[PDB]
């Protein structure tokens, strides 16, 4: 059906250069604690 | 087993007595949702005032087995 | 900096429960066995305090008579 | 600005880890071939007693014998190979 598409994905760190150094440490800690917290349910999940 | 034992009133034997007056005699269908419900007063009593204390408390933070690093 | 593995934590309990051993000094869930954690191994605690969280008798349990106390 | 902050797949090499692995590397680490193991219920997960003895780990989901991650690969590689990605069309996927 003539259905073409294009997308481009940029590396994540690019992203992060738009922003303070504050706001992206207080950024990176609450990704470490979300990523212990999602590997936990995860791995709970499987498991059970 | 439910038998009488005289212990000085110790903070510990203070907190058994009151589980056993409020957990343990619960039934056992019971038992699981209160002990959930009542998790952080439990887990508050057994580290302030029981010998054995909640195993998941870092640095006196409450925690959890799942919430808590090898480390 | 790596939370415990489900696996690990049901090998702990399991551990924690192993009878070959002396019954852990904590309890480490709440669960149908809380009542077996709390209560099972109460005793040496009066006489050993040193292994005990701030050495303080008041965490402990001491086997006494009302009457005798006097 | 769009980012994508999660995603995921269910494929002919399983989740979006497994088949990564498979298309990076060819071939499944430790982690990739317990994941397809348990994907494939080749393993199932068993905690408590079981012949006696209390196992807390990986079983074969039939037998239920314990099966250790060691062997997860020695034991399953080849099933999870022959029955994953691009493959003879097997009528019990797609009702006879």
């Amino acid at each position: 059906g003539q259905k073409g598409g294009q997308a481009i994905v940029v590396h994540p760190d690019y992203l992060y250069g738009a922003i303070t150094e504050d706001r992206y440490n207080e950024y990176v800690a609450k990704v470490s604690a979300r990523e212990k917290s999602a590997y936990k349910f995860f791995h709970n999940g499987m498991i059970y | 087993m439910g038998e009488p034992i005289h212990k000085i009133a110790t903070r510990g034997v203070m907190l058994w007595k009151e589980f056993d007056e409020t957990i343990f005699n619960l039934p056992k269908n019971k038992l699981v949702p209160t002990l959930e419900a009542k998790r952080d007063y439990i887990i508050s009593r057994l580290n302030a005032d029981f010998q054995k204390p909640w195993f998941a408390t870092v640095n006196g933070q409450a925690r959890d087995l799942a919430t808590m690093t090898y480390e | 900096e790596q939370f415990l593995n489900a696996q690990d934590i049901d090998h702990f309990l399991s551990m924690c429960q192993n009878p070959m051993q002396k019954p852990v000094p904590f309890v480490p869930v709440l669960d149908r066995r809380f009542e077996i954690f709390f209560k099972k191994d109460s005793l040496w605690q009066s006489e050993h305090l040193e292994a005990v969280v701030d050495q303080d008798v008041q965490r402990t349990c001491i086997l006494h008579g009302p009457v005798a106390a006097q | 600005v769009i980012v994508v902050t999660g995603f995921a797949e269910v494929g002919p090499w399983g989740s979006a880890r497994t088949r990564w692995e498979m298309e990076a590397f060819g071939e499944f680490s430790l982690e990739g071939c317990v994941e397809m193991a348990w994907i494939m219920g080749f393993i199932s997960y068993h905690n408590g007693n079981l012949k006696g003895r209390p196992y807390t780990g990986w079983v074969d989901s039939k037998t239920k014998e314990p099966v250790d991650d060691k062997d997860v690969k020695a034991k399953y590689e080849t099933s999870i190979l022959e029955h994953s990605g691009i493959r003879l069309i097997e009528p019990e996927l797609f009702n006879g």
